[PDB]
RNA sequence: AAGGGUGCUUGACUGUGAGACAUACAGGUCGAACAGGUGAGAAAUCAGGUCAUAGUGAUCCGGUGGUCCAGUAUGGAAUGG
RNA sequence: AUCAGGACAUUAUCAUGUAGAGAAUAGGUAGGAGCAAUCGAUGCAAGUUCGCUAGGACUUGUUGAUGCGAAAGGUGGAAUACUACCCUUGGUUGUGUGCUGUUCUAAUUGGUAACUGUUAUCCAGUUUCAAGACAGUGUUAGGUGGGCAGUUUGACUGGGG
RNA sequence: GGACUGUUUAACUAAAACACAACUCUAUGCCAAACCGUAAGGUGAUGUAUAUGGGGUGACACCUGCCCAGUGCUGGAAGGU
RNA sequence: UGGACCUAAGCUGAGGCUGAAAAGCGUAGGCGAUGGACAACAGGUUAAUAUUCCUGUACUUACAGUUAGACUGAUGGAGUG
RNA sequence: GGAGAUGGGGAGCUGUAGCGAAAGCGAGUUUUAAAAGAGCGUUUGUUUGUUAUUAUAGACCCGAAACGGGUUGAGCUAGUCAUGAGCAGGUUGAAGGUUGAGUAACAUCAACUGGAGGACCGAACCGACUCUCGUUGAAACGAUAGCGGAUGACUUGUGAUU
RNA sequence: CCUGAGUAGCUCGGAAAACGUUAUUUUGAGUGAAUCUGCCCAGACCAUUGGGUAAGCCUAAAUACUAAUUAGUGACCGAUA
RNA sequence: GGGUAGGUGGUAAGAACCUCAGAUCCGGAGAUUUCCGAAUGGAGCAAUCCGGUAGUUGGAAACAGCUAUCAUUAAUUGAUGAAUAAAUAGUCAAUUAAAGCAAUACGUGGUGAAGUGAAACAUCUCAGUAGCCACAGGAAAAGAAAACGAAUGUGAUUCCGUGUGUAGUGGCGAGCGAAAGCGGAACAGGCCAAACUUAUCAUUAGAUAGGGGUUGUAGGGCUUGCAAUGUGGACUUGAAAA
């Protein structure tokens, strides 16, 4: 088992620390955003170097998150079949992701927060890029 | 085949020695679970893997 | 009298057993005599359950009590005897 | 993953209890002769709990320096303040477990649909939809189980039953 | 006697047996239940309770009484093991 | 009559699914007439063959080369079958 | 080593001290307080040949019905499935429909049409109720003569399947 | 500093080993260590003493068998063998 | 090459030839080697049917001669490419292996009965036997101690005799039956992982190829010196000889 947390303080009192209890296949193991620390060098060996790498990926998380914000705010156009504005089917996170590759951006659909769009027109969708960084993406649904 | 794919550990054949020691041939099947895995080329795959190797995969961080 | 009453006790002993009976085997039955330490009795004597004949069931396995037995190298123990 | 509930321990915290006599609500064994005052009394107001309708205590606000017959009286089998250890019963922050009960999803499932490999009702992959840590599945353990299997089911016997 | 027409023990029994139309009871809410298969898979069904499987009676008419102690079946919510 | 055309029940079955093993299931494809589609009649002859050979008269399906006309129109859609 | 007798090969086997459950003791030893008593002992070998008997292997021979495992068979027959064929001949004359009467309009009735049915009589066809014959037969289940169904839950060929 | 981790063990069901499950050895399910002052072993077990270092691989020879090629043998058969 | 004087396979005489320019015959090496058959272009009722592709010849052209090639699977290499932008699945091509058979025998491994014995029978035995199945091999398997096991001890494995029908195990019934020790046949023990070091991988290497090192009277690595040039084979190519 690997006790480590990363990128935030999640659901309990802790820090960017190894303060992690044995849960096994839980929020520890199906969350590929927190360290799986091997405690054979994570006492003092992997302490400072991985700490500085944490700040490196932390600052480049701000960096690339801001860059993808610039990409987002420099509009997703998803065309759909609508009956005078009300659609036949529905615009969910996967369509929004796939259409965001028209901007060259590969984003996970799990960062796109919200419920299914059933209408023509504009929608501002919240994008959880990181624990403390959320972007606004404009999504435009047009009749085809 | 009801054996796993990482290793080839198959069923074990033994006796159902009940009370009064009547023998009856019986099979033991490995615990097979559909947990995923990630290879070092992408190609995430779903493989029927036994639980004993699932633990090894879990500690070597092969997911 | 081997029956009835009384006094005293517990031989309703331990360790044995020459010689016989009847027996396919297993088993059963009787018993002089010897050592230890006793009871009754003045003493001789008697007493190893009852007047006699039935009243009971192998082996294996496991348990219980004692032990001048062993204890998978040694000391113990477990486990056996 | 998360929230709620109640149970038993305990970290820190209070109390809790009426046979009579005993100035009174005596739970047991001690060290015990003094003890209180800004870790603030007499008199009063409110209240949780408790109930012997009388009492206890805890918690607050005002009060302000004179006090304890619940030290010494006196009782009684056990005797009074003050520092401790042990019982009955309740509330608390706290964990530790599991127990039922919710919600949510990423594991997982699909004989919901769409798409591609593809001229393919199997299949694999992506998405959707419904379920949802249940189900199915491996081991382990109870129950019903002639559906199924291997077997016994005596002998004498004026024939055998 | 059985309602009928039919089927049956090739090669000793064609019948009063079996079937049947109709009746009732029960199971089953769809990945249905039952079933074959170790499982995949498949039937049921390219069906959906006016449908499907099973038990029992056996056209048509009239009737189908009493007992829920025992066995079985269904439900139960506190307790006991 | 049948292949070289077609498919039914069904059989086989790349990949694939399931199964200690062999094998089992199954998709695309492929096979599979008892069926669909396809153009020849009469008479004569030999010991033995005959819509097969011969005589007489026919039709079909391909292939080029040629004359004239016309823009053809499928591995797929539809109708017919 | 002549697919030899044999030579090497002492590792082991039996006998030479028994008794006791055993440590142990030792011509004694176990039981026993007992050195009494009793039990058991206080020397008669071994290796081969041959014969009798015996043990484990089928073990004198022949003899089951059966038990289990793997395969081969649905070309007869039973069922299902695809696809085809067959039922001479003759009767009865349904339901429905058209018309006429009747009905306030129905209902009902009469004529005509129509041509149903697990219908009728009976050959091919299928089946197999009775007698007689034959029963080492013509025949490993039949013949003459009768017999039931014969447009249907029918009969039958070809192919596939359990 | 290194000396083979879901590993040796421990638990639930079974078995190989002479042993009918027991030290040793293997394992379908669950859990799960240590690092030369170590780890395992000497029929449950602990201490002392002593032996050996798993959890990685490879290995001729002696051994089993002869349908086959060649030479040859037989106190083996001699056409119901 | 040998070897001579006959020969053209047996039921087989005759007919017609070859041969003593050295045939037939015998031995070595070669080539041919229709069709089916693992069968493999596609089928299929085995030994038959129907083809594609690329050459060449004939032909005016269909078409016919004559050649080669055309299964699936696995590994590797290259190209291409989806839902989806990249990527992977997939598809196409090239090269290399096997798929099968049999010696009714031997070996290993998986799975695994019953008859019978117990005077019946279930625990048990028959039996890990037969059978089914996979896999080779000339032999296989096993194997160089986390050992034996009771000692001033042996020192990989295998096989034979004995230990012994013992110690034990068994409804303590039937039955089963070692491991030590001892005498023998044969005899060899080698090599990786990891410490450390090198080069390179967006070096996030935790990866790729080297050096180094192989273990128990503990060893190896790390720092420092001396002695070494050699045996040895579980083994590559040539030459010569028997
Ligand atoms: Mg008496
Ligand atoms: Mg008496
Ligand atoms: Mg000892
Ligand atoms: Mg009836
Ligand atoms: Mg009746
Ligand atoms: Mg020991």
């Amino acid at each position: 088992m690997k006790v480590i947390l990363k990128q935030d303080v999640s659901n309990l009192g802790k820090r960017f620390d190894v303060v992690d209890v044995k849960d096994g296949y839980a929020i520890h193991f199906l969350f590929p955003k927190k360290l799986a620390a091997p405690l054979t060098k994570k006492s003092l060996q992997d302490r400072d170097l991985f700490l500085k790498k944490q700040q490196e990926h932390y600052e480049i998380n701000k960096a690339l998150s801001h860059k993808l914000k610039e990409v987002i705010e420099q509009e997703l156009h998803f065309s759909l079949k609508e009956h005078n504005g009300r659609p036949y089917g529905s615009i969910i996170t996967k369509q929004i992701i796939n259409q965001a590759h028209t901007k060259g951006m590969a984003l996970q659909k799990f960062m796109f927060k919200d419920n299914v769009r059933l209408g023509f027109g504009d929608h501002e969708i919240t994008l959880h890029i990181f624990e403390d960084t959320t972007a606004v993406l404009k999504v435009k649904v047009t009749p085809d | 085949a009801k054996k796993d794919q990482l290793t080839l550990r198959g069923p074990l054949y033994g006796n159902n020695r009940s009370h009064s020691k009547t023998i009856t041939r019986r099979k033991w099947n490995v615990n097979l679970q559909p947990c995923k895995v990630k290879t070092a080329d992408g190609k995430t795959t779903r493989i029927l893997v036994s639980t004993r190797t699932l633990r090894t995969l879990k500690k070597h961080n092969r997911l």
